[PDB]
RNA sequence: CACAAACGCGUCUCAGAGAUAAUUAAUGAUUUAAUCUUAACCUAAUUAACUCAUAAUAAAUCCAGCCCUAGAACAGGGCACA
RNA sequence: CGAUGUUGGAUCAGGACACCCAAAUGGUGCAACCGCUAUUAAAGGUUCGUUUGUUCAACGAUUAAAGUCCUACGUGAUCUGAG
């Protein structure tokens, strides 16, 4: 508790770097927590006029997952401003083109709509796979828990667990598969 | 203003809508489905 | 489980049925009076698309559903299980239940988009260009309404459209 | 029996069915017999004979079909279903002939 | 093909199939019986 | 390195001389542009990963200029090279098997007759131009009572939109800007003076510098295999080229004087 | 066409790959037959858009004067041969 | 109503698709050539004249075609003024 004034204040308002794994996660749920950490709403010292907001590093963005048919239905529209410059693109296409786009747009959508949005977007770092500049790796304080529990496929289960789950019904020996 | 009776189905005052939504029929739901019973 | 074998020898072809061993229903069910296979294990309103260990028990090695009179499911639960299996396939679970085709594994396509809880088939769905405003809004289906009776531990009903 | 008539059985020489009536497993082979013996398939070609071999002791039901490709198709119905025999028969004896 | 709001079989040979998220009526005998639900 | 199928050569920087007629054995008349290569050297080499991540980049210099009127930085650049300063400098994308060594001369023989090239330059500057010359709008009629309107663009937008769209064609600067002619056949090469005879017209004013390369048009893609490739080296062969190289369809300055039969 | 130019009525040049909708097919379950499948898996045949290869641009800081096929001004190219 | 200047042209066109042309298809009382229908597709096109102030409309000659509309019946601080 006993610090000099300067180092005390420096410690309190310190920036922190969080790591967030995106594999098999919905871009929305990712963007929710990314948003909170970006605005610095996780800090009890929070205020809108204090610069406090933290770096967020999201990785494996390419492997993002989308509930339901959203890959097909959801469209991202933009306009170049020139007549006939209106462009609608299915999320699948956008993602195929630019791996980072989806999650970035989501986060950009969930920040408050003032000017600071442009700044706290500068503290966001998005990597399609896990390849990160060692520079940015050396800043990471901690890794946030992934917001969706990823179900294992059928081949992921140990034979113990497979034999531990009951055969529910008994097939006739005559029947062919 | 529209006549009491009309062709086009006549949007209700919001409170009446609430009233309608509250009073909907609720079918009795058996504790166990009679089919999965013996 | 009965395999059918075919052999070609010297312009004579032999086709014959051969019986293998079938695993049996686990010894002691919780609700033995219970009629339908799901229900005597107390699985009603519990299994989801996510539970593979349950789902793989009704299907064919090539991935399709097993017929109802063979399995013995209550009609309703059959439909539910079918939905779940479709969803599970689409979700990239049960990778071993596809048909094997030596040629087609080689020609890569854009890496499979990870998805889950998908009600329709990917090829059949038009992109919704027009969205629409707050009052008339086009909502995107998620999961299936056949499952809307699953037990909710949160207490809030599952959200079937966004 | 209808799917055999559409398929022009005239490519066949001789069809015999050997089965053992008092066995529990012979229903399939019998169904096959009555599907081939029907008037449509029987009248598609008159150059083909259909023989029913009936024995008590043989204990193994069987179906043997020769055709003019110099081909001999022998399917032993034991655990085989009727329409599996008929589908096999169709794709085998039509695509070749 | 005719796009229709109501599909109905016009003969015994029509069959009724769900493709591309729609319902269809295909007929092999009379192609004129083809129908696509709108 | 030998020639691989998907490979691409260096280009040149030439000087547009003028235009000349030339005839083909079928009797037709073509007009050609004379491009003279004056002093052409490769200047530096940027590797594949350092530039586009796809192809390497060679930098090529144009004709020699005075030392005195350039900048200290640039003068240093050429100092460490050992060339005199070049007027114009351009960048060429090059497959990594085609790379040359900075400080190497390039000549006109680098292109062989019959081939197709692409020529890039600043077009003739026509300055600030009206809407008719710049865009090609009709004007309004001259005589039937039009007042002070004979050239003006007319309506520039819709009433409802209440703004004018970003694309809108309006009076403005015309011509000093870079364009590329594609699919130009090369007919003749003069090896003594280093002159390329190209087909048709090449954007730029005469006596301006110009950037030549092999045609990137799809039809001509693989034409490179028959060409002197890394580039042409008057040293290595130890056998002189003829004064001029021609395409086989070209009537030469002396010849039978064609007779049909 | 009475400036060395501008200009047409004159001359030159103009393109690959992927992607799809409707609609056709192949394999095949729920519904051990069938069935192009808002069943899976691989699949083929297929409009226009639209993306994208590719091309263009791409040397930080001498600049008084003078010249210019560069230019409203400001900028820009030349000024060692000869 | 202490002024939101009005028809048709000119100029430049922005958009819809309920497609006139170009592309891909289904059905035919589709043999072929023509057609008649229906689906999908809006990047690009959609003529010149005689008379009418005219929009329509008639007529001559053509076109791959001479689309239906919205934009203050687009556009008068850009023009016209025949009405
Ligand atoms: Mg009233
Ligand atoms: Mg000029
Ligand atoms: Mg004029
Ligand atoms: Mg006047
Ligand atoms: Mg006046
Ligand atoms: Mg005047
Ligand atoms: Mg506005
Ligand atoms: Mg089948
Ligand atoms: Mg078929
Ligand atoms: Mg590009
Ligand atoms: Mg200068
Ligand atoms: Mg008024
Ligand atoms: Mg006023
Ligand atoms: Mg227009
Ligand atoms: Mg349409
Ligand atoms: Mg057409
Ligand atoms: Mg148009
Ligand atoms: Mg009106
Ligand atoms: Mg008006
Ligand atoms: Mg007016
Ligand atoms: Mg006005
Ligand atoms: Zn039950
Ligand atoms: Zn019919």
């Amino acid at each position: 508790s006993s610090f000099s004034k300067a180092p005390q204040q420096w410690a309190t308002f310190a920036r922190v770097w969080y790591l967030l794994d995106g594999k098999m996660q919905p871009p929305g749920k990712l963007a929710a927590m990314a948003s909170v950490k970006l605005q610095g709403l996780h800090k009890p010292v929070y205020h809108q006029l204090s610069d406090c907001g933290d770096h967020v590093v999201i990785m494996n963005t390419r492997h993002i997952a989308f509930s339901g048919n959203k890959w097909e239905q959801k469209v991202y529209s933009s306009h170049t401003g020139y007549p006939g410059g209106f462009r609608q693109v299915t999320a699948a296409q956008l993602h195929q083109k630019d791996p980072v786009a989806i999650v970035k747009l989501a986060i950009y959508g969930m920040l408050p709509k003032n000017l600071h949005r442009r700044t706290m977007m500068q503290r966001l770092h998005l990597f399609p796979d896990e390849d990160i500049p060692e520079d940015i790796l050396k800043n990471l304080v901690e890794e946030l828990p992934q917001p969706r529990k990823v179900p294992r496929r059928l081949d992921e289960y140990t034979q113990e667990e497979i034999e531990a789950f009951p055969r529910v019904w008994s097939p006739p020996e005559d029947y062919r598969l | 203003g529209s006549k009491a009776v009309t062709r086009h189905r006549r949007v209700m005052h919001f409170e009446r809508q609430k009233l309608m939504a509250v009073t909907e029929y609720i079918p009795p739901k058996p504790t166990i489905n009679p089919r999965c019973l013996p | 489980f009965r395999e059918v074998v075919e052999i070609l020898d010297g312009k004579t072809t032999i086709i014959e049925g051969r019986i293998t061993e079938t695993p049996q229903e686990s010894p002691n069910p919780p609700n033995p009076t219970g009629q339908c296979p799901i229900c005597r294990w107390n699985l009603k309103h519990k299994y989801n698309y996510e539970d593979v260990l349950l789902l793989s028990q009704f299907i064919r090695p090539h991935g399709g559903m097993l017929p109802r009179r063979i399995t013995g499911l209550c009609q309703e639960e059959h439909l539910k299980i079918e939905e779940c299996v479709k969803m599970a396939h689409r979700a990239g679970l049960l990778p071993n239940h596809r048909p094997k085709l030596p040629e087609g594994f080689v020609p890569k396509s854009k890496p499979r988009l990870n998805r889950y809880l998908t009600r329709w088939s990917p090829r059949s769905v038009k992109p919704i260009y027009n969205k629409g405003h707050r009052w008339n809004k086009v909502r995107m289906p998620v999961g299936s309404p056949l499952l809307k009776d699953n037990v909710s531990y949160s207490g809030r009903p599952l959200l079937l459209y966004h | 029996a209808a799917a055999l008539a559409r398929l022009g059985l005239r490519a066949v020489k001789q069809v015999r069915v050997q089965f053992c009536p008092f066995e529990k497993n012979v229903e399939s082979t019998r169904t096959f017999l009555q599907a081939v013996s029907s008037e449509k398939v029987r009248c598609t070609n008159l150059n083909c004979s259909v023989i029913a071999d009936v024995r008590h002791d043989g204990s193994e039901p069987c179906v043997d079909v020769l055709f003019g490709d110099g081909h001999r198709l022998i399917m032993r119905g034991a655990h085989l279903t009727a329409q599996e025999m008929l589908t096999a028969f169709a794709s085998h004896i039509q695509a070749r002939g | 093909f005719k796009t229709k709001g109501v599909l109905k079989k016009r003969c015994r040979d029509c069959y009724l199939v769900k493709r591309r998220g729609r319902w269809f009526i295909y007929c092999k005998t009379n192609p004129k019986h083809k129908q696509r639900q709108m | 390195h030998p020639w691989e199928p998907g490979s691409s050569r260096v280009g040149l920087i030439a000087l547009k001389l003028g235009m000349m007629p030339l005839w083909t054995k079928d009797g037709q008349k073509h007009v050609v542009t004379l491009l003279q290569v004056q002093d052409c050297h490769v200047l530096k080499y940027t590797p594949k990963e350092n530039h586009n991540g796809r192809m390497a980049a060679l930098t090529v210099g144009g004709k020699t200029v005075s030392h005195f009127h350039k900048s200290a930085s640039i003068l240093e650049f050429y100092q460490e090279l050992g060339l005199p300063p070049k007027q114009k400098v351009k960048i060429f994308n090059v497959t990594e098997n085609a790379v040359i060594k900075p400080g190497t001369p390039l000549y006109a023989a680098h292109f062989r007759p019959g081939q197709y090239v692409d020529v890039t330059a600043k077009t003739i500057g026509k300055g600030f131009q009206g809407v008719m010359r710049r865009w090609g709008f009709k004007g309004q009629p001259a005589t039937h009572g039009q007042t002070k309107t004979h050239r003006r663009p007319g309506a520039i937008s819709t009433g409802d939109v209440a703004r004018v769209w970003p694309g809108t064609k309006m009076p403005g600067q015309l011509g000093n800007i870079d364009r590329t002619a594609f699919g130009l056949k090369v007919w003749r090469i003069n090896t003594k003076h280093n002159i390329i005879y190209v087909n048709g017209s090449v954007p730029g004013h005469k006596n301006c510098l110009v950037k030549i390369k092999d045609s990137k048009l799809p039809a001509y893609k693989d034409f490179c295999k028959n060409l002197p490739f890394p580039t042409y080296f008057p040293d290595g062969d130890e056998e002189a080229l003829p004064e001029d190289l021609y395409d086989e369809n070209v009537c030469q300055p002396g010849a039978p004087s064609i007779t049909f039969t």
